[PDB]
């Protein structure tokens, strides 16, 4: 839904992935 | 010729998103290792955090599979949500150490049967540990684990797919690659026996979907946002 | 040798499961337009017909070579674990695409809504999708019997006293199906693995079937028939 | 189990079968 979309339609970077990981874990 | 290189792409995709039991520094904990509880909160917290991160790793793996990103966003989400538990359960079962009867997570956390139960597996524990033992005579490597992961994920029989025939056009090369790979390694009928292991997995992960609902009652707060997102009706 | 095994399994399936050609259809019109939680009436016939087909599944299993040489404990264990698989595969083999209906062995022909109200509930769309996924396989009696025999004689079932002997019996069945597919449809290249992938779908649905049984008990007016109650859990 | 058992140890006979079917039905 909201986080899986951003993980898929993602321009790669360690900074963006670090943010999505934080949202994924809560 | 495509078949020979598809194997290496899926093997490389798996190796980058799932460190093998080879390159992991094991560590253990002592709490809740003797008595079975309904849920150890400290083990559940680590287990759910580690699960969320391996889910992210599965998305990363899916994006390296040839053709997966050519599917619609809706179909990619649908396939990932439907195969998420399967790939998670398959991954942790390939990190099973038979002599210790343990399983090792990606950060090195190594749990025994009772701890796997207390972390959240509950009544699934013996089903998961039995499957990890049934994998042993197959002698799986990273190419085979990635190929069965890809095959379980790129499945055009999933519900609510927009272009199921396209999904299935992507899975047939993956099935041929595994069939050729097991003929090149070397039991003499390995290919159908590996496909049957997918039937076990899928059966286990359907029971896992039920365990998720029971878990929501027993856990303190709420499920992490990504897990709740992946596992919802 | 393998031709006699194919002939034995095909004969066993034909003797315990009549083809749609021989059955005279009949249709009910109640509970056919609106979805309800449970139509008591349809459930009464549905439970009666399933009890009778469970009995047919045991007759069918007893005709499979080697099955009666297993211990009675293992035969019971295999039959309980494959009961819902074979029932669902059987009814999905009797699916009429033009009508979107399924016909039971007595000729009862239900549409999608009636299947839901009879007891399927949230499994309805899963079962009808699987029945459509079987259509391109062009399955006959031999392939349906071989698929049932493979789901039943599965060495990876829990509580098996001799899993090894069960695996020894399943291997001739898988190669019988592979040989049969090669001779029947030489055009379809990868028909054998796709058939095995259908077992994965079937085992997923019937795992969700064992879940629906729990909620069915609190909705039916009374209690489950004795044989169904023994087979499930 | 109970019914299941007899179905497997069936000196088989339409009479035996009819009895087990009624027991299976209830
Ligand atoms: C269905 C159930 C009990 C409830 C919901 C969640 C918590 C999603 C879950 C997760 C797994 C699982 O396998 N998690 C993994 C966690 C970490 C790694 C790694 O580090 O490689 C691998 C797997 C199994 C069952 C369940
Ligand atoms: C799990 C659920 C919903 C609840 C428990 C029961 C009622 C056992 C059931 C039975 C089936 C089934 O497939 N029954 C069949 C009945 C008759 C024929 C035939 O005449 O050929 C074929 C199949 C599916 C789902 C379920």
């Amino acid at each position: 839904h909201k986080i899986l979309h951003r993980l898929l339609q993602d321009s790669s970077s360690p900074v963006d992935l670090a943010k999505l990981t934080a949202e994924a874990t809560g | 010729p495509e078949v020979g290189e598809l194997i290496e792409k899926v093997r490389k995709a798996h190796q980058e998103t799932f460190p093998a039991l080879c390159q992991l520094g094991k560590y253990t904990t002592n709490n809740s290792s003797e008595q079975r509880v309904s849920l150890d909160i400290d083990l559940w917290d680590k287990f759910s955090e580690l699960s969320t991160k391996c889910i992210i790793k599965t998305v990363e793996f899916a994006k390296q599979l040839p053709g997966f990103t050519t599917l619609t966003i809706a179909d990619q989400i649908t396939l990932l949500k439907a195969a998420c538990l399967d790939i998670l359960i398959l991954r942790i079962c390939t990190r099973y150490t038979p002599e210790q009867d343990t399983m090792t997570f990606s950060d090195g956390l190594t749990l025994n049967r009772t701890q796997m139960h207390n972390a959240g597996f509950g009544p699934l524990t013996d089903l998961v540990f039995a499957f990890a033992n049934q994998l042993l005579p197959l002698e799986m490597d990273d190419a085979e684990t990635g190929l069965l992961s890809a095959i379980c994920l790129i499945c055009g029989d999933r519900q609510d797919l927009e272009q199921p025939d396209r999904v299935d056009m992507l899975q047939e090369p993956l099935l041929e690659a595994l069939k050729v790979y097991v003929r090149k390694r070397r039991r003499p009928h390995m290919f159908p026996k590996m496909l049957m292991k997918i039937t076990d997995l899928r059966s286990i992960s359907a029971k896992g979907a039920e365990r998720v609902i029971t878990l929501k009652m027993e856990i303190p707060g709420s499920m992490p946002p990504l897990i709740q997102e992946m596992l919802e009706n």
